[PDB]
């Protein structure tokens, strides 16, 4: 070692930054980041709202001694291309669709969530990212059919003008729009208005696909 | 007046003093031959001058 | 009817005028020139530390000093000849897309998703870094700044606008308008006095920094534009987009002059840079590896192998002794 | 910026003291820490050195094994403990400030000092020079082996102090100028022998000149060089 | 005869390949600075174990049986003890690779949120490998009355038979345990299922069968044959085929555990 005496203080700083970016880059991966996606006033803000409440827009929370980060991104005006590789190494992709506008044609709602649900599931940087699915308005949906079934917009349905019937065709519907049924799953709920249940599904999906990682990584 | 902004800006992007490609073509050579000797990544200098070994 | 048919005309008037002075060819005119033969180079050092995909990063003036960001949300500073650190900086937003630093070693700038561009002062008499400023007032992403010097800063955003701000009073000076899509890069020039930038309408204009208005628009791209850079003169640049080419377009004759392209290369291009004396293109790639181009020839696939994702950035250093490589492998490496 | 230190005073034959320096207005836990000796009848000498994450120390030969230096950071306040007290230990005691990167300035900020009472050589040609206003000025040392080393430095460094005053860097590695000093001062010389210049002399600029080695440890001061 | 010099050829092919194998799995460690979890510690701890017998045990047993019995006692002592050391660390390696993977699996949330990461490792493999010695150690050395160079207490069953618990019927247990486990917590959970759930089946049917099949019959040919007849002269061929098997689990090691993981695959691609 032919260094003098001020390399060697410069070595000693050196060293001691890259303890502090290890020891950060630790605590950096025992989180849950979820990305949270809808569509046009899709009802995002009363999800947002109802678990633990320019640009990004983030928000924290904390449950069951798990660290949940949510990133809304409804403020950017531009092409998803130019912008979503960011989120390649994300937890899971929270989705909102509301059920009540069958009938609102803007050519109706529930075909642009069809569209955006197929455009978001078969893409290449979410190869194996899954999805947490939310139907919202189930009342309103369930007196608008009183009056109009779901034939305004599905002609091809053919089961009675009840509430159950009609959930289950749409559930169904868009849960078939998926084309790797092998690699990654879909899960579904019906949003409740009166408790905890928003926040203990996510919880509950969290969980298992943290345990089905766990085991693919050792190829078992 | 968005057609008002292309004919200006047209107007403005007509009027331009121009010279021949083979002018352009004839500067970058002449750049590239007389400030050629002091390139160290085509033609590479002795390695007692090397900061990086 | 009346003004879409007067900018028809203007147009064609354009057209033409760029037809009449093609005499003659860049290619059939340096064909009787020895070429650079076979170009080898070797990794001299490796710098380590980063752990997310790394974005941005630049030269200092000194040839010696260098920084880079990463979506770890971090900022460092190392020393290139023995590759040690010199700072470690943490940013406010992790969603950082571009970095810059200063012509005079005092001042380091960075932005990202958040909207807002931060610059920060090295040399305090208390030993740490602060923010000395925050510039906000668009509306859309940040996708490259420029020092022009230790007051003033030029940026380019995702809402179709640029901006040249005064970094002292804290508000814009001059704003640049005229792109229908996503300002992607810009790079200024020797004198700073002009800088040229590419959108994701295909298409690059060169802007005057004093007045404030649009001298020049270069097409010809199929595809938005990714990279832009300026040649060593200041009389020429060169363009790569995504249809997997790259361009030289010169700023007088006012129109191109050669392209660099290949058949095995089915990818994008990421990052393109010179050399001092205008003899080597280089060019990274999504082929996950750099690639070097003979300027006055337009052939070569002398490659810089050696990495194992996407290159996202590449810089030559002011005297021309080493070149730096980064990607979305987390390493970032010195060839010489 | 500001330390500010205590714990002086007088002391009998063996006894120990304890002397310590508070920090304030920066941050003490990124700098290396020196403590700097001053006899009441002669010129300066190093004591100590403790770096940044206390994992290295260093003591004169005149003094290991009966001094201790520590460091306390989340308070921000040095100790020295002095081990059975004799003659020659009398003096002023300095605490100095210094930080190690590429292109920092070592050396730059210096305490006040406090009063206890009870190897390569540099040596000064002269010991006094009388001058008058408006004049220039030049002062030299000389060393004993080379102070260049392979990677290009020199450690050559100049101080000034002032009567009744703490000492200030003026010039480190013998030719760059510190901030906060006019551009009027300069330094050069070649390997072994060192001239520091001044031009266009004014009042207060008046007091002892130091030149120092840091090449390798210990650290070696001058006799002084007085200007009045 | 002249057929003793194409046996000695395949036994030191076989000790070649078991330090080849082991010490690949070294150098992918030391090599790679992000191999720093629980998983490739314990996966270090199981090639070094079987490196060391890949090296030492092997070709000092050919002269032996083949050319000349050129030990004397002392040697004898240090290569037996050495041996069975060796082997019984192995063994409890792969149990704690078992029990890692397992809390992997029942408990996800604190196996997330844990941070204990300093001196813990170290200590359970330096206790791994005192538990291996204490196993055996003692006895051999022990064993005075003591032919071909084997242990002493084979002239009474009671030792080999517990040892031989201690040695194999404790960690077949704990494995099958463990990995029925992970089978219905992944089972629970299940509703192209099929062939997923059928999969995770024969992956672990496979790893609890190998183990089981290279580690029985010398244990159980050995104490069947202490039971009735002490017998230590000319033995038949069933008792070398035993011998033999065995030490070929630590051949068949290393090919499951590291080398079916991601992270060690991707090193071992990069070099
Ligand atoms: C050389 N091969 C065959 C012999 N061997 C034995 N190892 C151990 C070691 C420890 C225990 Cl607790 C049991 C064993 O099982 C044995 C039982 C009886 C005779 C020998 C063994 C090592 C491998």
């Amino acid at each position: 070692c032919t260094l003098s005496a001020e390399d060697k203080a410069a070595v000693e700083r050196s060293k001691m930054i890259d303890r502090n970016l290890r020891e950060d880059g630790e605590k950096a991966a025992r989180e849950v980041k979820l990305l949270l996606l809808g569509a046009g006033e899709s009802g995002k803000n009363t999800i947002v709202k109802q678990m633990k409440i320019t640009g990004i827009v983030e928000t924290h929370f904390t449950f069951k001694d798990l660290h949940f980060k949510m990133f809304d991104v409804g403020a950017q005006r531009s092409e998803r291309k130019k912008w979503i590789h960011c989120f390649e190494g994300v937890t899971a992709i929270i989705f909102c669709v509301a059920l009540s506008d069958y009938d609102l044609v803007l050519m109706n709602r529930m075909h642009a969530s069809m569209k955006l649900f197929d455009s978001i599931c078969n893409n290449k940087w979410f190869t194996d990212t899954s999805i947490i699915l939310f139907l919202n308005k189930k009342d309103l949906f369930e007196e608008k059919i009183k009056k109009s079934p779901l034939t305004i917009c599905y002609p091809e349905y053919a089961g009675s003008n009840t509430y159950e019937e009609a959930a289950a065709y749409i559930q169904c519907q868009f849960e078939d729009l998926n084309k790797r049924k092998d690699t990654k799953e879909i899960y579904t709920h019906f949003t409740c208005s009166t408790d905890t249940k928003n926040v203990q599904f996510v919880f509950d999906a969290v969980t298992d696909v943290i345990i089905k990682n766990n085991l693919k990584d050792c190829g078992l | 007046a968005q057609a008002r902004k292309l004919v200006e800006q047209l107007k403005m992007e007509a009027n331009i003093d121009r010279i021949k490609v083979s002018k352009a073509a004839a500067d970058l050579m002449a750049y590239c031959e007389a400030h050629a000797k002091e390139d160290p990544l085509l033609t590479p200098v002795p390695a007692s001058e090397n900061p990086f070994r | 009817d009346q003004l879409r048919q007067e900018a028809e005309q203007l147009k064609n008037q354009i057209r033409d005028a760029r037809k009449a002075c093609a005499d003659a060819t860049l290619s059939q005119i340096t064909n009787n020139i020895d070429p650079v033969g076979r170009i080898q180079m070797r990794t001299r050092r490796t710098l380590r530390g980063h752990l997310a995909k790394i974005y941005a990063m630049h030269w200092g003036t000194d040839s010696r000093l260098l920084v880079s960001a990463s979506q770890d949300g971090k900022l460092i500073i190392w020393d290139s000849y023995t590759t040690n650190k010199v700072h470690a900086i943490p940013l406010r937003s992790s969603w950082v897309m571009t970095c810059a630093y200063a012509p005079s070693g005092n001042y380091v700038a960075c932005g990202g998703l958040d909207n807002i561009c931060s610059i920060y002062n090295l040399k305090t008499r208390e030993g740490n870094v602060r923010v000395s400023r925050e510039l906000a007032g668009h509306t859309g992403y940040l996708s490259c700044c420029r020092f022009l010097d230790d007051n003033q800063i030029v940026t380019s955003s995702g809402d179709t606008t640029c901006a040249l701000w005064d970094i002292e009073t804290g508000q814009q000076t001059t704003t640049f308008t005229g792109h229908t899509g996503d300002v992607m890069s810009l790079s200024l020039a020797p004198d700073t006095r002009l800088f040229v930038s590419g959108a994701c309408d295909a298409s690059a204009k060169l802007w005057d920094v004093r007045e404030g208005m649009c001298r020049q628009t270069f097409t010809g791209h199929e595809s938005d534009i990714n990279a832009i850079c300026f040649f060593p003169n200041g009389n020429a640049f060169a363009t790569g987009s995504d249809d997997a080419t790259c361009r030289l377009f010169d700023l007088r004759a006012d129109q191109e002059l050669m392209t660099y392209s290949h058949d095995n290369i089915i990818c994008g291009i990421t990052s393109v840079s010179f050399s001092k004396s205008g003899r080597l293109l280089l060019a990274g790639y999504d082929d996950f590896n750099c690639n070097v181009w003979d300027a006055l020839k337009a052939d070569r696939a002398g490659v810089l192998a050696g990495h194992d994702n996407r290159v996202s950035c590449l810089g030559v250093t002011d005297d021309g002794m080493a070149v730096a490589t980064g990607s979305w492998d987390s390493f970032l490496k010195i060839w010489n | 910026v500001q330390l500010v230190e205590s714990g002086g005073g007088l002391v009998q034959p063996g006894g120990s003291r304890k002397l310590s320096c508070s920090a304030s207005g920066f941050a003490f836990s990124s700098f290396g820490m020196h403590w700097v000796r001053q006899a009441p009848e002669k010129g300066l000498e190093w004591v100590a050195y403790i770096s940044s994450g206390s994992g290295t120390i260093y003591y004169a030969d005149t003094v290991k094994g009966r001094f201790t230096i520590s460091r306390d950071d989340p308070k921000n306040t040095l100790f020295l403990q002095m081990t059975s007290l004799r003659s020659e230990d009398t003096a002023m005691y300095y605490c100095v400030r210094s930080i190690y990167y590429y292109g920092s300035s070592p050396f730059d900020f210096w305490g006040q000092g406090t009063t206890l009472t009870v190897d390569i050589v540099m040596t000064q040609a002269t010991s006094s020079v009388p001058v008058t206003p408006g004049e220039s000025v030049s002062i030299s040392c000389r060393s004993s082996k080379s102070l260049l080393h392979s990677n290009g430095n020199t450690y050559l460094y100049w101080f000034l102090q002032r009567p009744g005053q703490s000492p200030q860097l003026l010039i480190y590695r013998m030719s760059n100028l510190a901030s906060g000093v006019p551009d009027r001062f300069s330094g050069s010389g070649s390997g072994t022998a060192f001239t520091l210049t001044i031009s266009r002399l004014e009042a207060e600029d008046v007091g002892v000149y130091y030149c120092m080695q840091h090449l390798e440890y210990p650290l070696t001061f001058g006799a002084g060089t007085k200007l009045e | 005869l002249s057929t003793r010099v194409t046996l000695a050829f395949f036994m030191s092919l076989v000790a070649f390949a078991i330090m080849l194998g082991n010490a690949l799995v070294i150098l992918a460690f030391v090599v790679d600075k992000n191999l720093r979890h629980r998983s490739s510690y314990f996966f270090l701890n199981l090639a070094i174990s079987d490196f060391f017998v890949g090296v030492i045990s092997i070709p000092l047993y050919i002269p032996h049986t083949l050319f000349e019995w050129d030990f004397g006692k002392e040697i004898c002592v240090f290569w037996l003890t050495t041996d069975y050391l060796l082997c019984t660390a192995s063994v409890y390696n792969i149990v704690l690779i078992s029990y890692d993977r397992y809390l992997s699996v029942s408990n996800a949330v604190s196996y997330r949120t844990q941070h204990t990461g300093v001196l813990k490792i170290v200590t359970l493999m330096v206790a791994v490998w005192v538990l291996a010695f204490l196993v055996n150690g003692p006895m051999i050395l022990v064993s005075e009355s003591w032919s071909e160079c084997e242990p002493g207490f084979f002239s009474e069953w009671y030792i080999l038979a517990i040892t031989s618990f201690l040695e194999f019927v404790i960690p077949v247990i704990l494995v099958a345990y463990f990995n029925m486990n992970i089978y219905w917590s992944l089972w629970k959970r299940d509703h192209v299922e099929l062939l997923r759930a059928r999969r995770l089946a024969k992956s672990l049917a496979i790893l609890l069968g190998v183990f089981a099949v290279c580690w029985a019959p010398y244990s159980l040919f050995t104490i069947v044959l202490s039971f009735y007849s002490s017998a230590t002269g000319p033995k038949s061929v069933w008792y070398r085929i035993a011998f033999w098997l065995q030490w070929f689990n630590s051949f068949v090691n290393p090919l499951l555990y590291p080398l079916c993981h991601k992270r060690f695959q991707k090193a071992f691609l990069k070099i």
